[PDB]
DNA sequence: GATTTTATGCCTGATTCT
DNA sequence: AATCACCCGCACAGATTT
DNA sequence: AGAATCAGGCATAA
DNA sequence: AAATCTGTGCGGGT
């Protein structure tokens, strides 16, 4: 029975737990825009095949996959999770596509696990891309079975795009949505030069773009969230004021609403204001939102005006509500108060490390491929003493040895050997004393091994021609990779050409509208 | 509702656990010794009493059950510690951090409605397990994960492992077992230090000699050095990275540093090895380590573990292969949470008087601990904001690294 | 709107209910003695490859697994049939291995399906064996897309050994447990002699063998009961009385209680039976069960008797028991009341069914693999025209139409080849075009194929010996299975040893004691 | 209670559903027409009146909320069925055996304890579909297993299916869908009698011509005709199985007695065949349609399928073939239960006035109807085990052959 | 298939104090 | 996260009626 | 009249 | 004082 007093223990152990929440569930990471919970799930639906045009699974398997091998916590924090990316109202751009009951605007919630069905989204392949290519670090989960990715090497700029909201201990986060186009060209116009204002990158960007489309008023707010990081704005609903002449009653209409409301509640709300006599002037409610598209119906009383009832729903209701854009994330592992121009930075060196990695590792596996081909193609110049030598061996291992131990004559093919020189080929890991030395080529193990693997099917022309035509590509190809990583200019032009295809093929529109006071 | 009594009735041999979850309690009133234990299952995260009102706590639900089981009153005027059941309580939370926030909770809880049942030694941390070992024959249980690691290096040189230098020596035990306990220990100092510089430059220098920067003064040598181990990094380099030394002599004692260029297409400017990181002992002890570390194995040499035999040319190559063997037989069961464990583990681990294993609670001093509370426990952002940085991993990094 | 009387209707309705539950729930099959839900659950578990020798996987896995794919029923029947398979106390020979709190004898509790842990046990795979040799017949789900089994090829008499109870529309069924080694050797001695009697089957089966070794108090209705198919048992537990000298005081120690009995309602029942002065000459009761064996101790009064107390017991409390032995089974898809000579019947001739169908999958392999290695020996003694007229042909088609085209000498290795027994070792489908002819040898086209894929490794001498020792051992397993498949009395042989080997790896030894009155 | 009341308060032009589980019933109450239409979950199972004492009856939750729901009361003395509720009253089960059962027990229900309102006609049964198959544009809605058959078979013969034979006949239609269907109907008279023969027997004997029992005789006629059979079945096997015959002779007429064995070394011993089965009119219908199906198919046979074109023999594969273009584009679902259906499926499916159908429950005979109940529904396991093997699959071997 | 209350930080409206 | 409250058949205490 | 205090909602965890 | 009546549980299903 030990003692220990409690001041310790309350101290480390409240540490621990801060510490674990800051790092580890709320913030999200300033490279790709997610928390650790979201780069498991779109792991774990990777490593499945459960590609975006294949069939659907249902959602219990991966929820239960997930939770079994990576993510050690409960299973309805991850189903909402889930839920919550399949949703058209809630982010900008999906990242699963659903089939079945996810819930609805009007305040509903989407059907048990074994109900609903689920696969990628096209663009979240993009997230993903080239990942097998050791482009970044792995870590170990939490029994150290697996492996996990620590930061996807994604191509999208994913943190503005779609936003975030989130609450830690002693902090707390949240960005609004933005439109793909804009940010793209934002980041272009920063790649062009590098000493660019803010007054330069909101020429590109002006402003946030919700999912709902309602109208932003005023712009004072979101240069000052932009300058200093922290900010406030305020979303208004979209109505109208219709009359049809006759009796010369008008009617208030209203198509949309702002971002994170539910309609059911705003239209009690409202029915409970005019029932306490506190709004005057409305005679009548009614909701006509069905397949079409949203329509509230407000019918006024006679002798009243349409614009004084009008203008005191947005200081009484809920169709005005101020939105305060608060910026934080983690930039190497600790909390941090960003600003547009800090972002964009982190993502263009990202790029640029995912780029030089992925370009070393091409090198690596065609300059490997490269020996291979050489050595199939002087074996296969020289078939008759080869396998007149394999008839008299007593077994693969002699043979193999005998095959080393020897030089052989290059004959027609030294030729083509006469473009290959100049050391491009050679793998940095050969010994000089291997290769062509003077017109008598020299084997190895390996490529003695990979001979004795040859099949008699590629004796005939065709198979002896493509090895050649495969051969002359990959000398072009191995060329090109050197002179990408031989310059940087070369790198910035590969990165220009991948954001003009990914907005190309992935823009849209805009649809909110921002005005003055 | 959700509270299962004892039947002793007399107020000093009874006991309270707190388990946490209904499945954990549930499994726990199955194994306990009924006659004088009682079970209380708490369903998720509790009440913070610090924040809330008085009128807020009394109308919740666990805490009023938790004040009805524990029989004294509630507030000034009506609290009377002499009227005490259940002399003994006990926490019992879940081994992750989720379970020390819980149990963070609690203790405010008591401390701060309950000073005497604190101060006088009436409530207990318990203390489960972790690991599960079982070896066919040997069983049991490893708590953290120091402990695993001390299991598992006594299994890897258990029996056998008498190293052959040349022909046949024997190191027989104690002299491997010191060997491999300051290795792992350099290790350790090793891994806690890769912000500064590279963990590949630390490896390299334990094999090469002592920079020896009494008899080095200008004598250029500095050079050969500097080129030898950039020739030595570079021959075995399998991740794309360049190295160029440089060197100077801006002071008495020439100075020099590399130049790395790796994966990230950025260079650092220098990462000089100058007057600190010699006369640090952090490299004395990497070079005491590394003059028992040299190139002791000879032309032929093997490990000799037990109805086994295998060449090898390397200290690294020599412990994964003895613990790859070590872990033949060996099966390991971990834990989740106390949901995993059937009633008897339960009891053999925790509820036993005669093998449990827990922790009294005690006070230091009164000041100390209620501004703790305050400033941690409070309502106040700007204080805990302020605290938790402060305790960051700026004031993490420690030099001391021993 | 049609009318419809309502006799009609009942009387069909309730027919088809009884017809789909008399023969779809309860009732067991006679040859392998497993209920639908147990055939299908098993089945799911092994194509899972969640072996005896493996990690564990959660019982969400398999649950919701049977559910989606084979079992279109509720999720708490599977779980509840996983777990009753789990439990020592339930079944002689536990067919599945769990980890977590699957219960305790006292008849408490299980944990949830999301926090308890099981794979396949050792014998369990007894009752799988040779699944994939085609010999049992497969069936289509609930909606025409999976296949299951019709009947496990078992190897076990899985139905005398593990029992069965169930509960049907108009009859019932209710058979006890066994031991394994009588009941192999009432097998063998039936192989031997077809026409032994009952007493000359009793003498190797005493009687049944409870999982909890209680005392069997009789011996008239176990003879009844294997005799007509209905009896009647006593099952006693096992008490005694121990006396201390000194005062003369006495105690009851109880051991070993009846099969299907709850240790905590026999002690409240105790409890209230002294309570309430329905039992005299009892002091005080105390359960002192820990991790090694069960005791309940019982102090008696100075001025009472043990024997007494102990019948009052006896004939009041549930420590004697009644059990009602009543066998019906499936033979043919109709109910039918049984004897033991039917149920041993019934299993030897599932197991000759077995035996033949796959000696006829393992002739029909061998007969291929045969002629494949016919036409490798054969090319592999032409070396030099084969790589001729490969080097010669430009495309791979053609030459294989130029292999095709004429035949080839045998050669040397002709001596192989007309030791053959004629057509032994010829496939039935191939025509006689083909084969060895009058000093020739004609390829077909899957000889030529592979003949292409040789590799150049295969010119080694040991390369070359070994293929014609694999075709000399394929020669005397084809007369093996052939002198197989000819008699009747071979097959009783493979039988014989098949039983022995089992009885040797899975026997024990007895638990329940038998005595007369 | 789980009783969503409609708006209607006129008690003759109001409805209720008696629907099975919860999934359905929200379904149902989302997709209801909300003026005259009322909704009444089930749970699940509900008591047995006739095995349940009345006292019982009333204690449970079940029936006390359906006849609270009914409005009238219960039990003599008090039951008044002209202040009647929900003129309109409809049963809709689940489509699988369970259903069934259910809908057995309030039937049993409601003619005990309301015999009057059974009598007049208030009480209807709902029919929901069980497949649903769609091609594009046009999709519907298929019933029970015989409807999902038959359009299948309409479906392998719609339009093309010129089946032309030697150089150019044509069926044309009406004569193809006629020698379809009547195999069809032969295939079904095969399966029905499928135990007492081998399947490949009954498939062969069409084949063969007449038994010609005019031309018998003891010596070099009984022969011919079994050994043709046996020789035409031993040349078409997949199974190593094997055919033999022997034949003997009664003073009547000359008899066969063919034996077959296959992957078994015990043997039947006998499938005699005598003048019973000859005179049978199964027989006689069997060598009716071989007398149409012959070898018809020369050299040159094939279909004019849609732009297809099959030319084979063996015209059963033919039949698959043409089973497989007509299921080239044909995607069909299965419910598993009423809560697959969303609410505008089960709307417009049954509960629409315009667009369902339903049957009438009514008495024809009253102590037929109360004998019946008392067997089936009483206590007396005896009676019920008796009439349950009565008509077991016994009565279902009617000889009729037709 | 259908069951239930808390931590954590920042914004608003509604309501109570000198 | 284990529990609701009924169907089916057989066998045996304890409680009422002839 | 204008400070100080009280509740509800947004997204991942017991 | 013999003869009916009344509850409880075993294992797969809503
Ligand atoms: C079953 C399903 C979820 O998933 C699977 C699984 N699952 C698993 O493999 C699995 C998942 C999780 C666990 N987890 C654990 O073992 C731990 C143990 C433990 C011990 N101590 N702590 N934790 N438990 C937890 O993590 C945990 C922790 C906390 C929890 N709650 C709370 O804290 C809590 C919450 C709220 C309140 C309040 N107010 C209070 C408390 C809960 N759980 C193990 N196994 C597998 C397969 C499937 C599947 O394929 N289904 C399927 C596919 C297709 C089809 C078809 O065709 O229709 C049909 C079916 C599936 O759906
Ligand atoms: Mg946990
Ligand atoms: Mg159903």
């Amino acid at each position: 029975i030990t003692p220990v007093n409690i001041e310790e223990e309350l101290k480390s152990s409240y540490l621990d737990y801060a510490m674990s929440v800051i790092v580890g569930r709320a913030l999200p990471d300033v490279r790709d825009g997610l928390k650790p919970v979201h780069r498991r799930v779109l792991y774990a639906m990777n490593v499945l095949g459960n590609d975006w045009n294949k069939a659907y699974k249902k959602s219990a398997r991966v929820v239960g996959d997930v939770i079994g091998k990576y993510h050690p916590h409960g299973d309805s924090a991850v189903y909402d999770t889930i839920v919550r990316m399949a949703q058209p109202f809630s982010l900008r751009y999906m990242l699963v596509d659903g089939q079945g009951n996810f819930g609805s605007i009007d305040g509903d919630s989407a059907a048990a696990m074994r109900y609903t069905e689920i696969r990628l989204a096209k663009i979240a392949h993009e997230l993903m891309a080239d990942l097998e290519k050791e482009t970044v670090d792995f870590v170990d989960n939490y029994d150290g079975t697996e492996k996990i990715p620590d930061v996807m090497p994604t191509k999208i700029p994913n943190l503005l795009v779609n936003g975030s909201s989130g609450i830690a201990v002693g902090m707390a986060t949240n960005i609004p949505p933005h439109n793909l186009t804009e940010v793209i060209n934002g980041c272009l116009a920063y790649i062009d030069d590098e000493d660019i204002s803010i007054e330069g990158l909101m020429e590109h960007i002006p402003g946030p773009d919700f999912p709902t489309a309602a109208i932003i008023n005023g712009r004072r707010g979101i240069e000052e969230a932009y300058r200093t990081g922290r900010g406030k704005v305020y979303i208004r609903a979209r109505a109208e004021v219709e009359v049809d002449a006759k009796t010369g009653r008008e009617t208030i209409i209203v198509h949309e609403i702002p971002y994170q409301v539910n309609k059911a509640r705003l239209i009690e709300k409202i029915a409970e204001l005019v029932k306490e006599k506190r709004v005057e002037g409305i005679s009548a409610l009614r909701d006509e939102s069905d397949k079409d598209g949203m329509r509230i119906v407000i019918e006024v009383k006679r002798d009243a005006v349409g614009e004084v009832v009008l203008n005191n729903l947005y200081s009484q209701t809920q169709l005005q509500v101020s939105f305060g854009i608060n910026m934080v994330a983690l930039h190497h592992g600790q909390p941090k108060i960003m600003n547009l121009k800090d972002i964009i930075a982190a993502f263009v060196r990202h790029r640029r490390e995912v780029v030089t990695r992925r370009t070393i590792f091409e090198l690596r596996k065609a300059r490997d491929r490269a020996h291979i081909l050489e050595a199939l193609a002087v074996a296969l110049a020289n078939i008759d003493p080869i396998i007149e030598l394999i008839r008299h061996a007593p077994t693969p291992a002699e043979a193999k040895t005998a095959l080393v131990a020897n030089p052989w004559q290059l004959g027609n093919v030294a030729a083509m050997l006469e473009r290959a020189g100049d050391d491009a080929a050679r793998p940095e890991w050969l010994e000089p004393e291997f290769g062509v030395r003077d017109g008598l080529y020299y084997l190895t193990e390996q490529q003695a091994q990979a001979i004795l693997d040859l099949r008699l099917q590629k004796l005939t022309g065709l198979e002896h021609e493509k090895l050649l035509d495969e051969y002359k590509e990959l000398l072009d190809q191995i060329a090109e990779l050197l002179r990408i990583l031989g310059s940087a200019d070369r790198l910035m032009e590969v990165i220009r050409e991948e954001l003009e295809l990914v907005r190309e093929q992935f823009g849209d529109k805009r649809r909110t509208e921002i005005t003055a006071n | 509702g959700k509270l299962a009594d004892c039947q002793e009735r007399d107020p000093a041999l009874s006991e309270l656990y707190l388990v946490e979850g209904d499945s954990a309690g549930g499994s726990a009133k199955q194994g306990r010794n009924r006659k004088n234990q009682a079970i209380l299952p708490l369903k998720g995260k509790i009440l913070n009493v610090e924040k809330a009102r008085f009128d807020k706590m009394l109308s919740s639900q666990e805490v009023a059950t938790l004040i009805t089981a524990l029989g004294c009153g509630i507030g000034r005027d009506e609290y009377n510690p002499d009227k005490l059941r259940y002399h003994s309580i006990i926490i019992m939370t879940d081994a992750d951090v989720d379970g020390s926030h819980i149990r963070t909770l609690l203790l405010t809880f008591f401390y701060r409605q309950m000073p005497e049942i604190v101060e006088r030694g009436h409530v207990y941390i318990a203390q489960p397990p972790l690991y599960k070992v079982k070896k066919g024959k040997q069983e049991q249980y490893i708590k953290d994960d120091e402990a695993m690691d001390q299991y598992q290096i006594s299994i890897a040189l258990d029996g056998a492992t008498l190293h052959t230098n040349a022909s046949a020596p024997a190191l027989a035990g104690e002299a491997l077992e010191k060997l491999v306990s300051e290795y792992n220990a350099t290790q350790k100092m090793i891994n806690r230090m890769e912000r500064r510089y590279p963990k590949a430059m630390l490896k390299e220098l334990i094999y090469q000699p002592t920079l020896t920067e009494a008899d080095l003064s200008d004598e250029q040598t500095v050079t050969r050095w500097v080129n030898a181990l950039v020739s030595e990094l570079n021959d075995k380099e399998q991740h794309g990275s360049q190295w160029k030394f440089d060197v100077h002599t801006n002071a008495e004692q020439n100075l020099f540093e590399p130049i790395v260029r790796v994966r990230t297409h950025g260079v650092d400017t220098d990462y000089p090895l100058d007057h600190e990181f010699i006369t640090g002992g952090e490299y004395r002890r990497i070079c005491t380590l590394g003059e028992k570390l040299r190139g002791l194995l000879e032309e032929d040499a093997f490990i000799e573990r037990g109805e086994r035999r295998q060449p090898v040319a390397s200290f690294e190559q020599a412990l994964d292969w003895l613990v790859k063997e070590s872990r033949r037989g060996l099966s390991i069961q971990r834990y989740k949470g106390l949901g995993e464990m059937n009633p008897e583990q339960l009891w053999e681990t925790t509820m036993d008087p005669e093998s449990r294993r827990m922790l009294r609670v005690t006070v230091k001093d009164a000041i100390a601990a209620d501004q703790l509370f305050t400033t941690l426990m409070g309502d106040a952002v700007e204080p805990r904001r302020a605290f938790i940085e402060e305790n960051a991993l700026k004031a993490a990094n420690i030099d001391i690294e021993n």
